[PDB]
């Protein structure tokens, strides 16, 4: 999803869409 | 041990002091297995660091394993003999491949830093370099030991996720000394201590920024094997905001300088106060209408945060105390210093000129002094007691008259020693001119704003920070939001009474460690259960109460305040780091 990459590169990210801490929480458990 | 942090070579109030004070004990108790990692800035950091580019044992393998591969890594001693073998990392040397590191961050943890702020980009680049160095060291050492990696602040927090992605077998400890989100909400003119569970972290993150920073901080807190915070109050917002309760509280200590005599700090205070008196005589030239033996030196230091370090309430209390001292017909005067770095261009002509005329008067008095001494020596050689009127002629009276006339001044002494490039927007000068304080003859309090850190090699005030603090009489730090508080800590270590707050880590720490505070010079000021006006009134009452006591009471109070240095010693406060390391070892591998 390069659109999200460019959007967050611009520095104005969304919160109720596909960019949230839920993904980080769900992927952090795989690293421990 | 790897105490990776961003402030190891560059002077910043936080991080730098705690690491510099801890290094001695943490190296003497453990040995040469202690390693320190930090950045490189072209600001003179190499002056304080004895770099070792040549190969050196105690991890000699990385120098000939990775240094000649497009990176830049040095080994240093810091000039402090606590055995701090520091691993210095250059930031600008390896910055040509930021795109691949951003892609690696996207693959690993969907994090990174936007190009708006270069501070966090430099922090992330330094984190990548530190992780490469640590991985290379593990590869070269055949993984024989189980080293412990410890991280400070978000400027070195990407190391947690970078190491967790690569599954490096190390014990991870993370210690945040300031939840920056709390700092930036407490400056947003919104109450922060009444409630903590009603905050929406994601909504707040981004309008004031701190979204990527918050995400990486919480990721580090979750993935770190051991999480730690500075004070008990720090853990409170950490568990309520980061949703990761610290394993143990780790209060910040200091390396107290023990002297062979108990009263040597009093002598240091006397000498430093003499130097401050010389500076005051320089600044208030032609206006020395107040007794200098009745002069008390208050100060508030630290970074230039107005509503966070408590400078507005201090200035309101100063104005109120001035009003009470004026209406009470008191001979006491109070000189209040404000050491808060704001960008300037240079000094103003008035302050340098004042120092110049002070020392010109010193030279003139010296000249008359040698002439008088020679005439007196002649008289004593002859054997006749002086009649005191045959010595001084008309010429030296003429030059004393000329010197006195030259020092006549009609304008009031300035409140700022430097020439700031934005005076119409400076909060301190704005409120100073609002509360009507201009170092006038009628004013009982005189405000001196020194918008720069003190240094021993300054054209005026040739005192470093510790000496100046030793010279003052009372350190007022009514900080609203700050995690622990170093300035009152070394104020009490050096014997100076201080005014802390119950919203501070130092104030909270000293609250339940001593029965009946404020009897040991720790004027704890309530800012949680009181309004702003009530807090200002209490600060004014504390200042006046300090003013009313005589010299003997001040000396006794300084003795009592100095007696509390053992509480903040790293010997007593270093056990929590040892416990944290033990928990990290137990969690990672026994
Ligand atoms: O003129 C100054 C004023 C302050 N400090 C240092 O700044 C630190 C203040 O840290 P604190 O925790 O009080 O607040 P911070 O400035 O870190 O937010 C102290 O350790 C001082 O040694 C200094 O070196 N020179
Ligand atoms: O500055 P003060 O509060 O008046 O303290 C006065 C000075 O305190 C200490 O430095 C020493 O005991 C000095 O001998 C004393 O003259
Ligand atoms: O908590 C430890 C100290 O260092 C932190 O980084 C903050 O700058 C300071 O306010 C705090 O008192």
């Amino acid at each position: 999803s390069e659109e999200r990459k460019e959007r967050w590169e611009q520095g104005q990210a969304d919160y109720m869409g596909a960019d949230s801490f839920d993904n980080i929480k769900r992927k952090l458990d795989t690293y421990l | 041990l790897f105490e990776v942090a961003w402030e190891v070579a560059n002077k910043v109030g936080g991080i730098y002091t705690v690491l510099q004070t801890k290094a001695k004990v943490t190296g003497d108790e453990w040995g040469d297995n202690y390693f320190l990692v930090g950045p490189y800035t072209e600001q003179g950091v190499r002056t304080q660091v004895e770099l070792l580019e040549a190969p050196t044992p105690a991890l000699k393998r990385t120098l000939d394993s990775m240094n000649s591969k497009g990176c830049k890594v040095y080994f240093g001693r810091w000039l402090i003999e606590g055995g701090p073998l520091v691993v210095l990392l250059d930031v600008g040397a390896s910055a040509w491949a930021l795109e691949r590191w951003k892609g690696e961050l996207w693959d690993t943890c969907n994090i990174g830093v936007p190009w708006y702020d270069r501070e966090a980009n430099d922090a992330v680049l330094f984190g990548f370099l530190t992780t490469w160095f640590l991985g290379e060291f593990l590869a070269q050492s055949e993984e024989k030991p189980h080293v412990v990696a410890h991280f400070h602040e978000w400027l070195a927090g990407v190391g947690l996720c970078l190491c967790r992605a690569r599954r490096l077998p190390v014990a991870t400890i993370f210690t945040t000394h300031a939840t920056l989100l709390g700092r930036y909400l407490c400056a947003g003119a919104v109450d922060f201590y009444n409630n903590l569970e009603n905050f929406n972290v994601d909504k707040e993150a981004g309008e004031r920024q701190i979204y990527h920073r918050y995400c990486m901080e919480r990721a580090a807190a979750h993935c770190a094997h051991v999480f730690t915070t500075v004070s008990q109050i720090t853990a409170i917002e950490a568990q309520h905001l980061l949703k990761r309760k610290p394993d143990i509280v780790t209060p910040n200590g200091l390396n107290v300088k023990k002297f062979s005599a108990m009263h040597e700090f009093q002598n240091l205070h006397a000498q430093s106060k003499a130097r401050i008196q010389e500076f005051v005589r320089g600044h208030f030239y032609g206006h020395l209408d107040f007794n200098l033996d009745k002069t008390l030196y208050f100060f508030i230091a630290g970074r230039y945060e107005f509503s966070n370090k408590g400078a507005d309430v201090f200035l309101e209390a100063l104005a109120r105390l001035n009003y009470l001292l004026r209406v009470n017909g008191s001979e006491q005067t109070v000189v209040a210093f404000f050491i808060m770095p704001a960008r300037t261009n240079n000094f103003n002509v008035e302050t340098l000129k004042g120092q110049a005329v002070r020392k010109q008067l010193w030279d003139t008095a010296n000249t008359v002094k040698e002439k008088f001494g020679r005439k007196l020596y002649e008289s004593l050689l002859v054997g006749s007691l002086p009649d005191m009127n045959k010595m001084l002629d008309k010429e030296d009276f003429t030059m004393m008259k000329r010197a006195i006339f030259a020092t006549q001044r009609q304008s009031f002494p300035p409140v700022c020693t430097h020439n700031m490039l934005d005076d119409s927007s400076d909060p301190i000068l704005t409120t100073i001119r609002r509360i009507g304080l201009f170092n006038s003859s009628a004013d009982r309090v005189k405000v001196i704003f020194h918008p720069e850190f003190l240094s021993s090699t300054s054209p005026l005030l040739p005192v470093d920070y510790e000496e100046f603090v030793r010279g003052c009489h009372l350190g007022v730090f009514p900080s609203y939001y700050e995690p622990w508080g170093y300035t009152p800590a070394e104020c009490t270590v050096m014997g100076i009474p201080s005014i802390s707050t119950n919203l501070s880590g130092f104030g909270c720490f000293m609250e339940e460690h001593i029965a009946d505070p404020s009897a040991y010079g720790i004027y704890i000021l309530d800012r949680r259960f009181r309004s702003l006006d009530d807090s200002c009134s209490q600060l004014t009452s504390f200042l006046y109460s300090f003013c009313q006591q005589s010299r003997r009471q001040r000396i006794i109070q300084r003795n009592r305040t100095e007696r509390l240095s053992d509480l903040l010693d790293w010997k007593y406060l270093g056990r929590y780091y040892m416990s944290a390391r033990h928990m990290a070892l137990s969690k990672a591998f026994p």
